[PDB]
């Protein structure tokens, strides 16, 4: 077996370690970011729940790293915390240094180098996490990417990770309207989230949501993590509640 | 004396009654040469306003410095930084360097949202708590302003009353200082509304 | 055995011992007999350095080595490994002299050497020691005799013994408690040391030996350690041969 | 300010003046300059209060650890320990220490460490900027192996003279008698001492 | 600034004026000048204002950990002994000049500290600019064995006398009494010798008596998107 | 079980625990020594056995009661190597603490910092746990008489009285009867000498074996001091019991 | 078991290590040298090896100093690290103390250096024997350095392949060469006889001989070709 | 097997064996629980004496990290003590110079988490043996409760429990929890839940129960300041627990 | 000695820099390059302290080129000007200084406006469309702004600059050996001859 250090290679010319990190995603919650010209939505699903769980005054799989860029989480949560904090630190370096907000491509690119660095160097784990990046820069507008646990990035207009990626992806690309709208993103996301999730009635206390818009309150970007009762409004439109 | 004295420039903040004003001059000079007639010394991280006096480099550099720390504070805790808590921070951060201490005299002002009480605080090179509910003045014309502001201050004032007091104060004191003046701008934080009123004054 | 327990020095057995430390004690046993005899006014150290061929040069290879000018130490087991514990020991000795402007007390030395052995069992990347070390001298409190184990255990002794012929030595030392409850005086103990090593050399018999004796005595070596050599050593040799016969 | 310790037949008696001075103003007129570093061994502090206070503290924890591991310290031992601090910091720090102790095997001892330091054995040592004046006095009127009472009276008169010719010497004359009768502090009022 | 610390046979009381003087300009009329090391250890600053403030928080945190470790009321020897080694290292390049006062279950204690630091164990002390003014009052109005009410009349007199003679002091006298095993009652504005003189004229004007080039409106409240 | 588990202290078992640490709790049976610590009202007493089994060993070099610092004694039970290692660190830290903090290091605080020390050795695989049990005795100035026992795990807890050894249980049961019936957690007499008589008696019944002066070593902690008794002082207390 | 055939930090049940034992093997596959000495001289005679007859043969004599020198038998890589070290110490003694390093004193430094690698888990342990000669204040001395670090002062000794016949030459003639002093010629001839017997299924040739000599009258000099075809 | 002889690789069903064993180590502990109300927070634990002669009164298993925030644990005893030590130090550094008074509850949890996380990261390090509960009170997010897992993740909760009796405590809390509880009411739930776990020894000598409610200027050690806020943390004595334990 | 000039016109930024370099009492050459292109549409003229101008110019040029090349699209004059200023602000707090004053005149393509910034030797970034440093700004703060018409073109600004230069030679005892004028526009950067 190859398991001892990450300084080795399996006969596929990859490492078994990378495969193990891959699988870590597909036992966590489901995550979907759909981009439109009029705003990008980020959505995540909770992988624990109780009625004595506080989840109505908090989120856990949704962090803003600067006031123009936000991330969703799928993977273990223990892995997540360390790398979020570093992305956010890198953003404020950018702000300090250049007097402006970071591009989406770099911020992701850095983070991807760092994951690969723990594969590359030492007997230290790969970090089995997939993050959905939804950002703005005034060079390529809205930008949706995701970052691999192997540590590479690929651009997008919609993507799903998490649990049942394949099932989710076919469903997203079917219903993708070509101009798209932020209101349709929001609508599509709930529908797609439902079928993967093992509950038949998706609910707002079981939902995390942020929508990013510059298409209303123009000339500036305002990113809003939704409050629980608003999430309830959008659920009522999709006819789930 | 110090480098803070060579470059100069004034930031004065004051309290009335459920309001603050923090105002500044538009002069940046580097010694004898006047450099900009329009460099604003007022900056802000949420509702907390940070003025900066002193050497020209540290006006730009410390601004970047305190921006960095208020942005990590804001995101993690999901609330605005408070003027009560920012006073703690300014004093420790400047104290980090003591063997290369930053040569500035800041003024912090804001209004706390967890009580609505008005807060102004004064600092020096490496900063100390200096608590006021009256006024904190700073710069090369600070000795003029300390008396000018006391003289015109009448305790307990309206948001509209406080404009008058800080304007007459700045107007003569900046003018009758070498290294200060050359325009002024006044920010009246009424509670959470900020109106910006440019002072027509002469070019010094 | 297996299941750890000797495979590293960190890991511990359910018995209350460590079987890797037991094989180190076996290495002290294999080494050549050394004895030390405490006295009411000195210490005598002796060693058996066996002669394997006559190609060796006589009185030139020994296990007696001095520390300062008044602490004698002698080692059994793995020969270069006992040398090294003395070489570090010598470094430790010097530090103490420089800082406090005083000669080292023997129980002070005793603490400091056993901290070196113990450090070599806290790490799986450091092989323990496998040497016992008989030691002592004359100081502020008079004469003291110690011995240190490769476990990293040590205690004070009236008579001490280690090596291959240690089975004889132990017996002669006991005869001595009874014979003299002062543990014998330092002058007559140089001769007592020689006789002991001769009965011990009956357990090594197939070969010849070379006997080196050293001493440190309060007023018969003047607070200082010096090597027993000359007409002194030959008298010690004559006593031994006579009483063995 | 002036400090001394004089050996006697059953001990060692430390003598010192209590005024501590920064410039011509007296900081405090009751500073204890005789400071414990160990059970049977105490040091005298002169010079700068600040430098001598720090160097005693460092040695205090060290001689505690010496007593636990390495058996009972000596005055001799103590004095060298102060030397190492004094020699390396001969330019950073200025530390006047008279290092006086009592053994049941070496009786009272008085060792004096200059600024630079060096361990020197003396039948009495005297140190400070108040020591200059009283030298000749103590040189003639040293009787050796004199009684406990004879020591205390001798020291009392010598230091009286130091107070007359220095205003940074004065206050109360404090004494630590390290003997086999315990630790006895003594204090002497200006009413007692000056007529003498 | 006059600082006085006065031990007594039930506790300690430390007092100081509230007025901050940095050079020839009065920096603040009132300010708390009693700095907290620990909740029964209160202390007052002299020399540099920024350095005495800055040091008392770092140290005081280490005494607070130690206060939980020992599970006991906090000790003044521990506070003083940490300042005493700490101030030494930078060799006066960071100074801090303090009357440390506190109480402990081993009794009441009183200290002074320097820039480099040395111990001075007094019964009554004064430090600062108003050391020379305060001293003559502490010495001569002193009775062998003080109690609570006595200790504070002697202490207050000494501040009020140094308000007259010194000009580094003035305004209201802020006081802190720390009595052994009993709460520290903070008496700010204990003795107020500060008289006040009012302006004979108004200084408020109707608008348009200042001139306005232009106006502008900036936010400090975030935007929505809905 | 065994598949990694026992071979490390950085590899957890299926129970979540470490077999390897737990095997040192079985290292007090190998030296075959028992302690007894009891508190009087103003004192703390510690008595541990002294084993001299050979006439080539002086009674005064074999001791297990160590002076750590002026007011602090400690008894060691278990192996001679880990005995020394613990002793050093406790002396270096006690001396260092005392002048840094200006306080005499209480029984709770020495027991605390050492237990912390023992936890640090277990988290890295480079280091190993101590094997010995250290039972610290001091009369504190903040709590009077105290016994805190620190375990080879880095557990530490207070005790009315505590015992350690292979026959530890038999003494425990004897102390249980004593404090329970009287309804006090101390030995009632106030003189430290007469407390030491009571403690010696409980042990001789409990083990079943009469002891001698060179089969005990006794340390006695009084108000701000510690001292260890010599054999002739110990004999005086033994015969105190023997003849009423 | 032989779970100890990998660990050099873990004792073998005998009390040895296998690594130290294998290191003696390395010496056996190594190239023969014979030492011997007298009071006023010491000589090293060593066999040069070749892999073919277009090889110009391996130096088996390294000049450590102008009065001290060594020869090897075993691992040449390990021989290099210790030769470096050894010259550094002899030059140190001539720099600071204007002193020749005693043969015996040098050897005790090399001892700590062997056992450091035994204690550690890092880098190779040694596997070469060095025969050391010098001439100091205490006349010529001959040490046999072992890769364990054991240093043994003899009147003659040998290490390398098939070295048990050199010990038999030396034992018989032990006294012949104690009596000869002041004749470098005699001492050189005695090693040459010695290493003929040592070898088996070989013969000596001119350019297989490298003889290195130091004494009280003879400077440190290496003889080759026509300076060693006088003693073959 | 190899997914907890090494920490690099993972199970193909997710997570290291080390984490699942670290949870086993939690349950081998005493039972600890917390209940949040809207005017208070109760925190409660049991203490095994584990000798008739052991004094668990001298060391309590409810320990203030800072004056407004106490914590408990369930899991290994040695592992708790160093971890608590680091809580007190980081707290002063991280926010008693930024805000000049002790931290938010919320903040100290994100700090603690990074430490637990770092011991899950690499080989030659083991997870901590505990899961903690950190309860506290600040004015910026109000009353809060949290569970801090040795995986390196943390979760806020309204009421939760951990330890040996966790699985019994959790269903119990679901039933008795309401939308508005009082502090007194939450203490009355807390005693019943823990009593399911241990019975035949339940008394306030052996059960330690304490609250985070309002300020105590009495545990503050000073008064005379119009703005002072004393320890939100408060210990009930043995006698006070008995008054509540009768009330059932 | 050593002047740098700047004017912002409403379609170009025009930087000028002296061709003269003096070390000792000796003018080393009457042709010296003292302005470097950071990228093909952003130009840094620089002047300042002895041989610091050379080390600092090449250090700054290389970094901007790396970031333009890295992003794969040249950075704004706004990004560029903070970065240069920030190097300087670190240096005066470090144990080695660089005291080099500079002007960044870029054509910003991001929002389509020419941008002249004034960056101090101290390390102070302030935007001014008539900035200038050393002893130049003592004469040209006033000359540019007297004749300054609120809208400007490349044609208008060049005659006014030439005039400025003509004053400097007259009232300083200096020699600049003329000045090279490189014009920064939307078509890149070019050299055009002037007095």
């Amino acid at each position: 077996r190859y398991d001892s250090r990450t300084t080795i290679f399996s006969p596929e010319g990859r490492l078994y370690q990378v495969e193990y990190a891959l699988e870590s995603i597909s036992h966590a919650g489901t995550a979907i970011g759909i981009m439109a010209s009029d705003g990008i939505v980020l959505a995540a699903e909770r992988k624990v729940t109780s009625t004595l769980l506080e989840q109505d005054t908090s989120t856990e799989k949704l962090y803003k790293l600067n006031d123009k860029i936000a991330v969703a989480v799928a993977g273990l949560t223990a892995d997540a915390e360390i790398l979020i904090n570093t992305a956010r630190i890198h953003a404020q370096n950018y702000l300090k240094t250049y007097n402006e907000d970071i591009p989406v491509e770099i911020l992701v690119r850095r983070l991807s180098d760092i994951k690969q660095g723990y594969t590359q160097h030492g007997g230290l784990r790969p970090f089995g996490v997939s993050f959905i990046y939804a950002g703005y820069d005034d060079r390529y507008g809205y930008q949706l990417y995701t970052s691999n646990p192997s540590g590479n990035y690929t651009g997008w207009k919609a993507i799903s990770v998490g649990a049942n990626t394949s099932a989710a992806q076919t469903l997203l690309q079917m219903d993708y309207k070509d101009d798209m709208k932020v209101d349709d993103a929001i609508e599509l996301a709930l529908k797609t989230l439902s079928k993967t999730t093992d509950s038949s009635a998706l609910t707002y206390d079981r939902l995390e949501f942020a929508t990013i818009r510059k298409g209303a309150n123009d000339g500036e970007v305002y990113q809003k993590i939704f409050k629980p009762q608003e999430i309830k409004d959008i659920l009522v439109k999709t006819g789930i509640t | 004396s110090d480098p803070s004295s060579i470059n100069g420039g004034i930031v004065v903040a004051m309290t009335g009654k459920d309001c603050v004003a923090i105002a500044c001059d538009l002069r940046l000079g580097s010694q004898s040469l006047g450099v900009s007639n329009k460099f604003e010394k007022i900056f802000h991280y949420g509702h907390v306003f940070l003025g900066i006096t002193g050497l020209a480099t540290d006006v730009t550099t410390l601004n970047e410095m305190f921006r960095y720390k208020t942005n990590l504070y804001k995101l993690k805790e999901e609330r605005a930084i408070e003027p009560e808590t920012f006073t703690q921070l300014v004093s420790s951060s400047l104290y980090e360097r003591r063997f290369g201490p930053y040569f500035v005299g800041p003024v912090v002002a804001g209004i706390n949202s967890k009580s609505g009480k008005p807060f102004i605080a004064g600092f020096d090179l490496i900063g100390c708590i200096d608590e006021a509910k009256d006024f904190i003045v700073s710069g090369t014309a600070s000795d003029q302003l300390f008396g000018m502001c006391e003289s015109l201050y009448e305790p307990n004032l309206e948001p509209e009353d406080l404009f008058e007091t800080i304007s007459q104060a700045l107007l003569n004191a900046a003018d009758r200082d070498a290294l200060s003046g050359w325009g002024a701008v006044v920010y009246i934080i009424k509670k959470d509304e900020v109106v910006k009123r440019y002072l027509k004054m002469r070019q010094d | 055995i297996g299941t750890g327990y000797d495979l590293s020095n960190s890991v511990f057995s359910p018995d209350g011992r460590n079987f890797q430390v037991e094989y180190a004690v076996k290495a002290v046993e294999n080494g050549t007999t050394s004895i030390g005899i405490k006295c009411n006014d000195g210490v005598v150290f002796a060693v058996e350095k066996l002669i394997t061929s006559k190609l060796l040069v006589p009185q030139k290879n020994v296990k007696i080595q001095v520390v300062d000018r008044h602490i004698g130490c002698v080692y059994s087991g793995l020969i270069p490994d006992g040398r090294h514990l003395v070489n570090r020991g010598r470094e430790e000795a010097a530090s103490f002299k420089k800082l406090y402007k005083t000669p080292i007390p023997i129980p002070a030395f005793a603490d400091r050497l056993g901290q070196y052995v113990q450090a070599h069992t806290l790490y799986n990347s450091v092989r323990p020691f496998g040497v016992s070390t008989i030691f002592g001298g004359v100081d502020k409190n008079g004469a003291h005799l110690y011995m240190l184990e490769p476990s990293g255990s040590y205690w004070g002794y009236k008579g001490a013994a280690t090596g291959k012929g240690r089975q004889s030595a132990k017996a002669e030392l006991e005869k001595l408690v009874d014979h003299h409850p002062e543990g014998l005086s330092a002058r007559e103990a140089v001769k007592q040391a020689a006789k002991i090593i001769y009965l011990a050399h009956e357990d090594n018999k197939e070969k010849d030996f070379e006997l080196e004796i050293s001493w440190c005595s309060l007023s018969e070596t003047n607070g200082l350690h010096k090597f027993v050599k000359g007409d002194l050593l030959q008298e010690a040799i004559d006593f031994a041969q006579k009483e063995i016969n | 300010t002036s400090i001394m310790a004089v050996t006697f037949k059953d001990g060692v008696i430390l003598g010192a003046d209590s005024r501590t001075t920064t410039g011509a103003y007296i900081a405090n007129r009751v500073t204890d300059k005789l400071t414990r570093v160990h059970d049977k061994i105490w040091c005298c502090r002169s010079g700068s209060a600040a430098d001598t206070q720090a160097i005693a503290d460092i040695v205090q924890y060290h001689l505690e650890l010496y007593t636990s591991q390495y058996g009972t310290p000596s005055t001799e031992t103590a004095a060298s320990v102060f030397k190492e601090l004094c020699y390396e910091n001969k330019d950073n720090l200025t530390a006047g220490i008279i290092v006086a102790g009592y053994d049941d095997k070496n009786k009272g001892e008085v060792y004096t460490i200059p600024l630079g330091g060096s361990v020197h054995k003396l039948p009495y040592a005297i140190a400070g900027s108040g020591s200059t004046f009283i030298y000749g006095y103590c040189d003639k009127n040293f009787r050796e192996n004199m009684s406990k009472e004879e020591t205390v009276d001798f020291i009392k008169h010598s230091l009286s003279q130091a107070i007359k010719w220095d205003g940074s010497s004065g206050g109360v004359i404090r004494m630590v008698v390290l003997t086999a009768a315990g630790v006895e502090r003594l204090i002497f009022y200006p009413d007692e001492y000056e007529q003498l | 600034t006059t600082i006085v610390g006065v031990k007594f046979n039930n506790g300690v009381v430390i007092a100081a004026d509230t007025r901050s003087t940095q050079g020839p300009i009065v920096a603040d009329k009132n300010c708390a000048k009693l700095h907290r090391i620990s909740p029964k250890i209160w202390c007052a600053g002299a020399g540099t204002a920024a350095d005495t403030e800055a040091v008392t928080q770092l140290i005081g945190s280490n005494i607070e950990l130690h206060s939980l470790y020992t599970s006991r009321e906090p000790r003044v020897v521990s506070a003083l002994q940490m300042l005493k080694q700490h101030l030494f290292k930078y060799q006066g390049h960071i100074g801090a000049y303090l009357i440390v006062a506190g109480v402990d279950p081993t009794g009441s204690h009183l200290f002074s500290i320097h820039a480099h630091g040395s111990t001075d164990v007094g019964y009554y002390l004064s430090l600062g600019s108003g050391s020379l003014a305060a001293m003559a009052v502490l010495e001569s109005h002193w009775k062998q064995d003080l109690t609570k009410e006595e200790a504070i009349k002697l202490a207050s007199d000494a501040i009020q006398a140094g308000i007259w003679n010194d000009l580094g002091s003035g305004s209201n006298v802020d006081v802190c009494v720390m009595e052994i095993g009993k709460d520290a009652e903070y008496l700010r504005n204990y003795l107020t010798p500060n008289v006040r003189e009012e302006k004979q004229k108004s200084y408020k004007f109707p608008r348009g008596t200042t001139a306005v080039l232009k106006e502008s409106i900036v936010n400090i409240c975030d935007i929505q998107e809905e | 079980s065994a598949a990694g588990y026992d071979r490390h202290i950085t590899i957890f078992s299926p129970e979540g625990r470490l077999y390897q640490v737990e095997y040192a709790f079985k290292a007090t049976n190998q030296t075959n020594i028992n302690s007894l610590a009891v508190r009087g009202k103003d004192c703390t007493v510690v008595i541990s056995q002294k084993k001299v089994p050979d006439k080539l060993l002086d009674p005064t070099t074999v001791s297990y009661i160590f002076c750590i610092s002026r007011t602090i004694g400690m008894v060691v039970n278990g192996p001679i190597p880990d005995a020394r290692n613990a002793a050093l660190r406790a002396k270096a830290e006690a001396a260092e603490f005392r002048y840094k903090y200006g306080y005499d290091m209480p029984c709770d605080v020495l027991a605390k910092r050492m237990a912390n020390l023992s936890q640090i050795y277990t988290q890295r695989a480079y280091m190993r746990p101590l094997g010995v049990i250290l039972t610290f005795v001091s009369v504190d100035e903040e709590l009077g008489p105290s016994i805190y026992k620190t375990d080879p795990a880095g557990y530490y807890v207070g005790y009315k009285a505590t015992a350690t050894g292979p026959k530890q249980q038999e003494i425990t049961t004897n102390l249980e009867n004593h404090f329970k019936k009287s309804k006090i957690d101390h030995i009632n007499e106030e003189s430290w000498e007469k407390v030491v008589e009571f403690a010696i008696t409980h042990m001789i019944d409990a083990l079943g074996t009469e002891f001698s002066k060179n089969d005990l070593e006794v340390g006695v902690a009084t108000k701000d001091k510690f001292f260890t008794l010599s054999a002739e002082n110990i004999e005086e207390r033994l015969v105190a019991i023997a003849e009423q | 078991r032989n779970n100890y055939d990998g660990d050099t930090v873990t004792f073998s049940p005998t009390g040895r290590l296998f690594q130290v034992e294998y290191a003696l093997e390395a010496i056996k596959q190594g190239s023969v040298t014979v030492g011997l000495r007298s009071n006023t001289h010491a000589v090293l005679v060593a066999l040069k090896r070749n892999a073919d007859e277009l090889s110009s043969y391996q130096k088996k004599i390294i000049k450590c100093d102008e009065h001290m020198g060594l020869s090897l038998a075993g691992l040449a890589p390990d021989a290099r690290v210790l030769s470096n070290y050894l010259r550094q110490q002899c030059n140190y003694s001539s720099l600071v103390f204007n002193r020749k390093l005693a043969v015996e004193r040098a050897g005790h430094l090399l001892c700590d250096k062997a056992q450091k690698n035994t204690q550690s888990y890092g880098g190779r342990p040694y596997g070469v024997g060095l025969l050391i000669i010098g001439y100091d204040k205490s006349g010529a001395h001959l040490l046999e350095f072992q890769p364990s670090g054991n240093v043994t002062e003899l009147y003659g000794t040998a290490i390398g392949a098939r070295s048990q016949g050199a010990k038999t030459y030396l034992e018989r003639t032990l006294d012949t060469f104690i009596k000869i002093d002041g004749n470098p010629d005699e001492l050189i001839k005695a090693g040459v006889e010695a290493i003929s017997q040592s070898l088996r299924d070989e013969s000596l040739t001119v350019d297989n001989l490298s003889i290195a000599i130091v004494g009280k009258d003879t400077p440190f000099t290496i003889y080759d070709g026509e300076a060693v075809a006088k003693y073959i | 097997d190899r997914y907890s002889f090494s920490l690099t690789t993972f199970s193909p069903s997710g997570k290291l064996g080390q984490i699942d064993y670290a949870l086993t180590a939690v349950k081998q502990g005493v039972t600890s629980l917390g209940i949040k109300a809207t005017n208070g927070v109760v925190i409660a634990t049991e203490k095994k004496s584990s000798s008739p002669l052991a004094m668990s009164e001298t060391l309590s298993k409810v320990s203030l990290l800072t004056p407004d925030i106490g914590a408990v644990y369930s899991g290994m005893g040695p592992d708790y003590r160093v971890l608590v030590d680091k809580s007190r130090k980081v707290a002063h550094t991280s926010y008693k110079r930024i805000y000049g008074e002790y931290p938010p509850t919320k903040l100290l949890v994100s700090e603690v988490a990074k430490i637990m996380q770092e011991a899950t990261q690499s080989g030659g390090v083991r997870p901590f043996g505990v899961s903690l509960l950190i309860a506290g009170h600040d004015e910026f997010n109000g009353f809060s409760l949290y569970q801090v897992d040795p995986s390196g993740s943390y979760f806020p909760w309204k009421a939760t429990a951990i330890g040996k009796g966790s699985v019994a405590a959790k269903t119990f809390l679901e039933k008795r929890w309401n939308d508005e509880l009082e502090l007194e009411d939450a203490i009355h739930i807390a005693l019943l839940t823990l009593k399911e776990s241990v019975e035949g020894e339940f008394n306030g000598d052996t059960i330690e129960l304490a609250i985070i409610g309002d300020e105590n200027p009495d545990l503050l050690g000073y008064t005379g300041i119009p703005t002072d806020k004393g320890p939100r943390f408060r210990k009930l004595t043995s006698q006070e627990i008995n008054d509540r334990l009768e009330a059932l | 000695m050593d002047i740098i000039l700047g004017i912002r016109v409403q379609d170009s930024v025009i930087l000028a820099s002296s061709k003269a370099v003096t070390r000792g009492i000796s003018v080393l050459k009457d042709s010296d390059d003292k302005t470097r292109q950071l990228s093909p549409h952003t130009l840094m003229s620089f002047a300042g302290e002895a041989g610091d101008t050379v080390q600092f110019a090449e250090y700054i040029q290389a970094n901007i080129q790396l970031y333009s090349i890295r992003e794969d699209y040249e950075l704004s004059p706004q990004a560029v000007s903070s970065f240069v200023r920030q190097e300087l602000a670190k240096s005066i707090r470090s144990r080695r200084p660089y005291q080099v004053n500079v002007l960044i005149g870029g054509y910003d393509k991001k929002k389509n406006k020419p941008e002249l910034y004034q960056i101090d030797y101290l390390g102070t970034k302030v935007e001014l469309p008539y900035g200038a440093h050393g002893y130049s700004g003592f004469y040209t703060f006033s000359l540019l702004d007297h004749h300054y018409r609120p809208d400007m073109t490349t044609e208008e600004g060049l005659d006014l600059l030439k005039l400025c230069v003509q004053e400097l030679e007259k009232r300083m005892p200096m020699d600049f050996k003329g000045v090279i004028v490189k014009i920064v526009d939307k078509d890149g950067i070019r050299q055009v001859d002037d007095f």
